[PDB]
């Protein structure tokens, strides 16, 4: 969860709305196991 | 330093290849010593042995204890599943079947495993297939393991059978039975036949009381099978799956099931017909 | 010198002049989780004396016709003192227990309770009697709280297994003519190093009168049974807001 | 590190680029919630857009600590303090800061 | 390299890129009570990470006409997380604190808050105006809880003493053109080694705008002030049932 | 061992008998160094000294710092109480008086003590007695200290004056003034002029808000006095009590009281007439 | 902006215990990821059509 | 001391006072082809300073609604200066690159460009919308020359792949409030030691506004983006007459 600790403050002359980009990754103690097929790809139809 | 207050197991393993010997003993007549008297309230079993209660001879016992090692007790292939793909009927005229892996459907093996609370092991699975009457025909089959989260095939020719990552086995009903080794796969350190709890947080309204006793750490996914072909096969197929535990370790022994099993996922028993563990007789003074 | 005993932990002390030794379940003392076995990376909180102390729960009354009772751990304490508070505020919990069951009568009463600890005490239903109904026990039965629950079919421990073999588990007996308490020290047992104190009960404590209470009329008839337990080496992790279930 | 689609709204689907970043703006009330999402990396949701998420979907199990880095792209003249929290299992989305 | 900083304690971390050093009240770091000074004989509980961590209280809004606020310690946390629970279950408590007050604006705003810690902050009333009425502050004013309270007469700190001299106490200033936070580390101060977290507030935190907030219209007008505090070396003793007051 | 995670003050005292000396300095012209610039936001006071802002001569300063040692600031007898026993009126035509010990009734001494939060010390009490017009007569008096819990005399001849255990002083109004030493008596490690709290648990209803700020650790009991006799004395008596702090230690300095005092037990001030700490003028640009 | 991923680890953001991690990294070696037979072609030779 | 930088190569020098370090693609500096890897037997020509220098291409204008641009290498330079001439007269070419993308605004503007290098950037078509048409990109789209081209569907990089994962490639961001340029050093990457500078583009440079440009009206609205690149270790072989394609 991301909360406003104080407030987004800006002076006269600058946008009152801005954006944040979130990047994610694994740390050094990360490992995976039991290789399997992904749900994220499907051959809905024939590839010509 | 300026704050002083800021500053195990009494039993282990022995190798016993043979039953204990019997040392010769003679008569013992005296006060103070009384090995025959015990106090079961302590929780300990009696420490008395033959030589303390009678006069014994010497016996060099060479009876082996090897056959009761849990490994020899469990490493015997047993039936854990029967899967059928008939050609006519409401069953599976589709040419494929997806089976949720649950081995608690057959009593013989189940009762043996439930002797323990936790077990960790590897396994050898053997797949015996034939027509329902035991005959064999030149039919090509494909068995595939679909781990939790992998797409389950939805048809005899679903893309999932491309099996690019899942492990699959292709064998003929005429070849001997397929056989493979499976490692220990739980995310826990051991499979557990009993889980006194719920899988998730929340209120446990009577609507979802089927959650009770379900341990995700034992849910290994799906086992899928199909006749390999774009067209339907004319043969009904009967697949029996056998499992052989190997490289096993077990913890916490418990009372053995003494009421017939009713369901794969719980210990429910038939309350109107509660069986006594032992047969009965008329009098306590007669055989 | 084996019949007398004192248990002191935290700001609490128990005494007994009619004990029958003490059982250490499976021969192992409870201990904090070691770095080799651990997996969660956050430094845990180990409150010590505020949670590793004796708590006495509600007392039960033993009658000539009682069936027997049971309690689940750590359920019994999830809402008691500082222990409960820690169990609620943390996702992860782990501990051992010292269980002390009390029951005294007179040299003229008789009866015998079997006091046992059964790991992963999963309950079953009578399946609608006929066995055609796949019913399940309601929360209140699987996690009865500090009041505990009553066995409906002690002979099969409400789980299709023989009471006759329960002695294969850590236990003691309270045989009125011999002792007036049972003491069992239980180490953490689970397939994971830490777990939820709310979703998973590590073991159950059963107190079953195998040899029924009896006495001549005129003798005191109110013979209670009291359970006092103490967490040992309680550790917690995964701090967040409090959750009751 | 790869981009997390925190702003995965149904109303974004036709202007997908808008999913690659979420907004912050001058609040009128204190303690407001800015965004929320599950940390489950192999689950459907924001993580699916990351190379991490896609790859761990080729495995049944995972273990380890994750890391999310937030980059502020407002103007240099903008200032502010945010509280970012990870709530381990048990409690649904925290009601308030 | 003095303007940047990170505070990590428990499962919490604070960052700031516009600091102005850190104050250690009276030059002393908090520490657990040593055996020479202690008097209570029971072994205390020192929960560690479950209570020595950062807690963020309700935010206040700074207006061109704000008078100033104050909070009392340990009152603010008596009902928050595991710390509060421990404070309620024990008669005796003792700890230090890390106070971090936050307030950021823009390079075009201006103003200056004085952030100070005043030991034994006893409040007084205006005595019915005329001074003939010996009135007293109500519980809600002496122990405002986590919401804190508002000063009615900052010039005399609602206690007949000059704000002008408050800098004789551990403090920092949040001068918008210079920094956006204040950090003060406070050691336990009292005439007794441990005390009640309910009946006695060791010190008060005052945040007073000595140089009023100002900015040209069009600039952001919601300029909040947030207080985040962390107990340090929290110790408790005299365990019993929970008491709220 | 198998669990790794289970494994001060940067400033101290110096003796400064004399004010710091001034070392001679010359001109300094350069970049990088800038002692005149400070950052009061830090909470620290300026470190700049004369030699950094101007050219100085050498001055061997021998001014002593001794008179500002807290001991010399406090060890001066001050009035803490005036007790009267008149012969006619509603006051005390009883020949005796019981006074609850509270020294906060006189501003001069009070403001000095309130400069600190905690103070620990011993004290010398001097008792100056005379008729209300300053004249002296051959009257025998008895002053007695009645610690908390000791029976308070209820009359000029109550048994309590037997003073078998309490300490009492017998002196004539004509003898010089009686004087004694008193040790540090709080059950706490120090007397505290400010106690932000309540003496007991409970709800703090507006009915008992007079409890706020009352620290029992400062309540030393009662001081009783009487003319020594079974019959009433014909003389009105005026007793002034002076206290001299000695062997003192003090902690935590605070702002000095800047509004007149209203009550012995709290810092209440007259809100309709809040005095400014400094006098005023018309313009900030004129003296 | 540098193009680098964050170097921060658990111990820098929170108080950690010691954990002797024995989880293997072998199954994610590209060799084990790819050396699994997959379908690359289906060829048919019918008798009619 | 990491924000300031100078790049000097050939008769050209670049300066920047708001950098954010420099990226060396896959951790490798460009280098001439070694004799073990080489296969072509003719002694190559290594012009040095006449071709390993900075060339500035046409500038693009960043608008609140820009989709993003891309350039292909070595296409961009096949017709510029001595480098292009060498690329035309020789069958074989090989080199690395130093890519410097420039974009400055004001402390009141905002936005963020992702600057990345994608080896073998093969483009795809939208397949006639329905996906039944096997259309292909025209020369002008696959090799846009020094003017570069515009992405029609940045979210999938006009190639059926997620922009969200492009950071898996050598890159930097130009976040207006932080820096005003990106610098990436790219080594030769291919399955062959030398190749045609005309038929094969080794990699593509993408500049995509992931966080859109914004600013209050009244502020400068023309915010250009300029690309300056320098071949490094350019080598050529297989001399013959000049060929443009
Ligand atoms: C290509 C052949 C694939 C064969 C794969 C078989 C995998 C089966 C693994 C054995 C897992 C042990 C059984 C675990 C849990 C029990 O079934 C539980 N009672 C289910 O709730
Ligand atoms: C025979 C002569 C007896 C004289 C005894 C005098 C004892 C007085 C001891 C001094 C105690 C210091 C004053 C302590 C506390 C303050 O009065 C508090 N403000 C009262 O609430
Ligand atoms: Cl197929
Ligand atoms: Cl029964
Ligand atoms: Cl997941
Ligand atoms: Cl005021
Ligand atoms: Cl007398
Ligand atoms: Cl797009
Ligand atoms: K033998
Ligand atoms: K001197
Ligand atoms: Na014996
Ligand atoms: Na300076």
């Amino acid at each position: 969860t991301i909360w406003y600790q104080t407030n987004y403050v800006v002076p006269i002359g600058a946008p009152t709305t801005a954006y944040i980009v979130a990047l994610a990754a694994a740390q050094d103690n990360f490992t995976m196991k039991l290789c399997k097929d992904t749900e994220d790809i499907e051959q809905t139809a024939n590839i010509q | 330093d300026p704050i002083a207050d800021m500053i195990r197991s009494l039993t282990a393993l022995q190798v016993l290849p043979t039953a204990a010997n019997t040392e010769a003993s003679s008569h013992r007549l005296g006060t103070g010593v009384v090995p025959a008297l015990q106090a079961a309230e302590t929780g300990a079993s009696s420490n008395a042995s033959d030589k303390n209660l009678i006069e014994t001879r010497c016996v060099l016992n060479h009876h082996s204890t090897q056959e009761t090692a849990i490994g020899n007790f469990f490493s015997r292939a047993g039936l854990v599943s029967i899967i059928t793909m008939p050609t006519t009927g409401t069953q599976n005229t589709d040419g494929y079947v997806n089976w949720d892996i649950d081995l608690m459907g057959y009593a013989q093996l189940r009762r043996k495993c439930e002797l323990f609370t936790y077990m960790r092991f590897d396994a050898e699975f053997t797949f015996v297939v034939a027509k329902p009457n035991g005959e064999l025909v030149p039919q090509l089959l494909q068995y595939m393991y679909v781990p939790p989260g992998a797409p389950k095939p939805t048809s005899r020719d679903s893309f999932a059978w491309q099996t690019a990552t899942n492990p699959s086995v292709f064998v003929k009903m005429t070849d001997p039975p397929a056989q493979v080794s499976v490692p220990f796969m739980s995310p826990a350190s051991a499979y557990q036949w009993f889980y006194d709890g719920y899988p998730t947080f929340g209120e446990h309204l009577q609507a979802n009381d089927l959650d009770y006793g379900q341990c995700p750490n034992n849910m290994m996914g799906t086992f899928s099978i199909r006749t390999v072909g774009i067209e339907k096969s004319p043969h009904s197929i009967t697949l029996r799956v056998y499992m052989r535990i190997k490289h096993v370790r077990a913890w916490i022994p418990r009372p053995l099931r003494n009421q017939p099993y009713l369901f794969k996922t719980n210990p429910n028993y038939k309350g109107n017909d509660i069986k006594c563990t032992s047969t009965s007789r008329d009098k306590i003074t007669t055989l | 010198s084996d019949r007398v005993a004192q248990l002191t932990i935290g700001n609490s002390t128990i005494t007994t002049q009619e004990a029958a030794n003490i059982v250490i379940a499976y021969g192992e003392w409870p201990e904090y989780c070691p770095d080799t076995d651990a997996t969660a990376v956050d430094k845990p909180t180990r409150p010590d004396v505020s949670v590793n102390r004796f708590f006495t729960l509600d007392t039960k009354s033993w009658a000539k016709d009682s069936k027997g009772w049971y309690w689940k751990f750590p359920d019994v304490l999830t809402e008691v003192g500082v222990f409960g508070q820690n169990a609620q505020f943390h996702y992860l919990y782990r501990s051992g227990f010292c269980v002390h069951v009390q029951c005294n009568a007179s040299k003229f009463h008789q009866g015998a309770l079997l006091v046992a600890v059964l790991p992963e005490y999963v309950l079953g239903t009578i399946a609608g009697g006929t066995g055609n109904e796949n019913s399940h026990p309601p929360y209140a039965t699987t996690q009865p709280g500090q009041v505990g629950a009553v066995l409906t079919h002690p002979y099969v421990l409400d789980a299709g297994i023989p009471l006759s073999q329960l002695t294969v588990c850590p236990h003691q007996w309270i045989n009125l003519r011999t002792n007036n308490c049972a003491t069992i020290i239980v180490p953490y047992m689970n397939t994971v190093p830490f777990d939820s104190a709310l979703n998973h009960c590590n073991f159950g404590l059963l107190v079953i009168p195998v040899v029924p209470l009896d006495f001549n009329t005129g003798a005191t008839s109110e013979i209670p049974i009291t359970v006092t337990i103490a967490p040992m080496c309680a550790e917690f992790a995964g701090l967040r807001q409090a959750v009751k279930q | 590190e790869t981009i997390l689609e925190v702003n995965n709204l149904k109303t974004n689907e036709t202007t997908p680029m808008q999913r690659l970043c979420f907004p912050v703006s001058v609040q009128s009330k204190t303690g407001e919630l800015c965004a929320a999402f599950r940390a489950d990396p192999g689950r459907d949701g924001p993580w699916q857009s990351t190379i991490l998420g896609q790859l761990c979907r080729y495995y049944t199990q995972w273990s380890g600590s994750l890391e999310v880095t937030f980059m502020f792209a407002g103007s240099f003249m903008a200032t502010g303090k945010m509280l970012i929290a990870y709530t381990p299992p048990g409690g649904n989305v925290p009601a308030d800061r």
